[PDB]
RNA sequence: CGGUAGGGGAGCGUUCCGUGUUAGGGAGAAACGCGUGCGUGAGCCGCGUUGGACGAAGCGGAAGCGAGAAUGUCGGCUUG
RNA sequence: GGCCAGUGAGACGAUGGGGGAUAAGCUUCAUCGUCGAGAGGGAAACAGCCCGGAUCACCAGCUAAGGCCCCUAAAUGACC
RNA sequence: AGGGUGAAAAGAACCCCCAUCGGGGAGUGAAAUAGAACAUGAAACCGUAAGCUCUCAAGCAGUGGGAGGGGGACCAGACCCUGACCGCGUGCCUGUUGAAGAAUGAGCCGGCGACUCAUAGGCAGUGGCUUGGUUAAGGGAACCCACCGGAGCCGUAGCGA
């Protein structure tokens, strides 16, 4: 886990959110800002800044280039939540909870090792 | 009446019955309840497998020799085979020791005509 | 003459035993 | 060599090179050898079958490997009708055996 | 030597106290794992990690002495 | 004889008799056994029927009841 | 309902992303895998990653036998973790002659929650004394509830209104 950027108390929710995360693991800095901007999700925000905050940082603070960058570890979990009460019928079948997420995202370089070897006589 | 307060105490008496319960398929490894109703089959089961494990066998050892008698020429039963043996004086050749069958056929093949031969 | 080895045996009262059973 | 001996109750074909957990050995201590010319087989070429009980000639070798309960397999029961949840463990020095010497 | 209600006969552990500013601890309690060794059993002993302070061996004494169900109580957390 | 109990609406099968049509695992008595406070084996599956009535371990043998074509081990064994 | 970060807060300048909410670094401290939701922070619950099993197989599903597979072994010696398949196999408790259920109670977890205490009497074990034994109130220069106090109660002879 190099660099671990995001975030709290979120708007957001637990269940309509972290289906956006899902897809942008073991993607590219790029893929995955170049689907976000297409997701007509609000869980596109604030997890767009999300995937430029692990990044940048890591850019001038550690020795990690703009490319190689992939999103390791992506989980969305449930913080606090308020114990709100709405009338309807005398009040007794209520609870009500907001599931807020803090997810946690990590990005690092990439594995790989490519070296292609061909004989050329002449 | 403040007890003297439970504490770690009763934390004890329930993680205890959650290490038993770490190779079970269903959520009965995770609840004291779902363990309480499987630790119970393997309270009970247990002290029943551990006399069955005996009679699982009686008829194995039946059925490897039974296997093995429809082939050679008693098709009759393995019963007079045994009977050749306890007519003869050969304590040996248990029902256990029948695993001569599977591996060198060739000693459990010199019995076959030593039963004849007595009756 | 004690033996030093950590570990005094004397012999006072230690404990004044039961009383009866039950 | 196929040799059937007798561990009190037990009658395994002990096949050489390998080890039995027997019963209780009063009679032999920790690392002692022990003789049972009790053995109905014998290996030596053909399988052969003496007559009268055991064997009259040869017998069994080995030495033993230390004694001990080794595992407390801790047996135990349970009842429905009543709550009767008891526990109990059975020592068992399963006595090991040895021997090496292999025949047909 | 199956065993309910019951009767009788033996013990463990927990808080505290006497025997203890003796001894163990910052080269370090508590919380979790493991060695799956040990006792008939509830458990005990040793130890790694984490963690932050004291706790307490043995016998006895005094207990508000360990419950997964009393449409229990309080709080938190699942499911539809 | 003394200390502490528990339990008083039990059920079923065989046998000997009252109630009902000698109809009911129905009801009411006597006797024995089982369940009820003992599993298991067998009757496909049925606690009360039958055998046998479990300190424990054991890839150890022989039996009871019930069975032996296959399915779950065991005679399409012999004679009429 | 709601307790305590640390010894003192030095309780976080500045820098980077964002709407000058939020976070990550740079620093301070023995510790912030202690920083205002903050100490040690388990369980119920909610996820990621890794090994194995998983579409022709079914019934509170574990257990006994048990192949293969991903690892760890020993300079074979056939073992330590997961488990295809297979023989059996209808939770617990309470209440009942009798249920697994269409008998009932229970969503899960932590904590919490049911024969204790006073006086007196009758027994059992044990201890001191002994046909004798023993006090209650009170007094007390009391490291101390001792001593004194035996007023009183119980027993060895009983029986009868």
């Amino acid at each position: 886990d190099e660099i671990t950027t995001r975030g709290y108390s979120i708007s957001m929710s637990v269940d309509k959110a972290r289906r956006v995360i899902d897809q942008i693991r073991g993607r590219s800095y790029a893929e995955t800002l170049m689907i976000l901007e297409l997701m007509p999700y609000r869980a596109c925000y604030p997890i767009f800044k999300l995937i430029y905050s692990a990044a940048a940082n890591a850019s001038h603070n550690k020795q990690f280039n703009k490319a190689n960058l992939i999103i390791s570890k992506a989980e969305v979990n449930k913080g606090i939540t308020l114990k709100k009460v709405k009338p309807r019928a005398r009040g007794r079948s209520y609870m009500i909870l907001r599931p807020t997420c803090h997810i946690t995202i990590v990005l690092r370089d990439i594995t790989h090792f490519d070296s292609y070897d061909k004989f050329l006589e002449s | 009446m403040t007890r003297v307060k439970r504490g770690y105490i009763a934390r004890r008496r329930r993680k205890k019955i959650r290490f038993f319960a770490s190779s079970f398929r269903g959520a009965h490894s995770r609840l004291t309840r779902t363990i309480a109703q499987q630790k119970i089959r393997a309270l009970v089961s247990a002290h029943r497998d551990r006399d069955r494990q005996k009679r699982d066998f009686r008829r194995l050892w039946i059925t490897r020799i039974n296997a093995a008698i429809r082939e050679r020429g008693v098709y009759y039963n393995y019963s007079k085979f045994i009977h050749d043996l306890y007519k003869r004086q050969l304590l040996l050749n248990r029902k256990i020791l029948a695993q001569i069958a599977i591996l060198n056929p060739n000693c459990i093949y010199m019995i076959y005509n030593e039963i004849i031969k007595k009756e | 003459f004690r033996l030093d080895n950590l570990g005094p045996q004397p012999g006072s009262r230690k404990r004044p035993k039961r009383k009866g059973r039950g | 060599i196929f040799a059937v001996v007798v561990i009190g109750s037990r009658q395994y074909i002990v096949i050489p090179g390998r080890w039995i957990y027997t019963q209780r050995l009063k009679g032999a201590t920790v690392n002692d050898k022990i003789v049972l010319n009790k053995v109905l087989l014998v290996g030596t070429k053909a399988s052969t079958y003496i007559g009268t009980p055991i064997v009259t000639n040869a017998a069994v070798h080995a030495v033993v490997e230390e004694q001990l309960l080794d595992d407390k397999v801790i047996v135990f029961k349970y009842k429905k009708k009543k709550n009767y949840r008891r526990n109990i463990g059975h020592r068992q020095p399963i006595t090991r055996i040895k021997i090496t010497g292999i025949t047909g």
